[PDB]
């Protein structure tokens, strides 16, 4: 979901 | 390498029927132990659930019993998944 | 600024705070804390790992 812990285009890395 | 099993106060549910609501997850998961919270995030492609849900137990040992008794089992007429909310990932990534 | 206010509790949020556990509504774009919901900090970490096609909704954004 949209959060402050993450907001990137994808959860990958 | 890692442990053969694990436990946590919260666990994941997926593959549930299209007509499942947060009241069904409670009535389906209560016999393994007392539930304290349930959540279902909204999917914006059709304004319904994403085909999965979440539940939380009073203890982590009760979640392991809910998995040991409903994992890959029929609920609403088709199979559903049950596991901790850590090792899995959505079919969309 | 001071115009920020949570839809479920008397607390508010900063214009640059990103260390607090919070989510954004997918239907009214409003922010929310984890403590003013039945949620917990363990369930918040998985909600962050879900795809962006799914998101949280207010106590009314889920019905209307
Ligand atoms: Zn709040
Ligand atoms: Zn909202």
């Amino acid at each position: 979901a949209r959060t402050k812990q993450t907001a990137r285009k994808s959860t990958g890395g | 390498a890692g442990h053969m099993a694990t436990t946590k106060r919260v666990l994941y549910v997926g593959g549930l029927a299209e007509e499942v609501d947060d009241k069904v997850l409670h009535a389906a998961f209560i016999p393994f132990g007392d539930i304290t919270d349930i959540q279902i995030p909204l999917d914006y492609e059709t304004e319904k659930h994403r085909g999965f849900a979440f539940v939380e137990f009073e203890l982590a040992e009760d979640a392991a019993a809910a998995i040991d008794n409903m994992n890959e089992s029929e609920l609403f007429g088709r199979t559903i998944r049950v596991n901790l909310a850590k090792p899995m990932r959505i079919k969309e990534g | 600024a001071k115009g920020n206010f949570c839809p479920l509790c008397d607390k508010c949020y900063d214009d640059d705070d990103y260390e607090s556990k919070m989510m954004q509504c997918g239907k009214c774009d409003r922010w929310v804390h984890s403590k003013c919901e039945n949620l917990s900090d363990e369930m918040y970490e998985i909600l962050s790992n879900l795809p962006e096609s799914v998101a949280y909704t207010c106590v009314n954004c889920t019905e209307r």
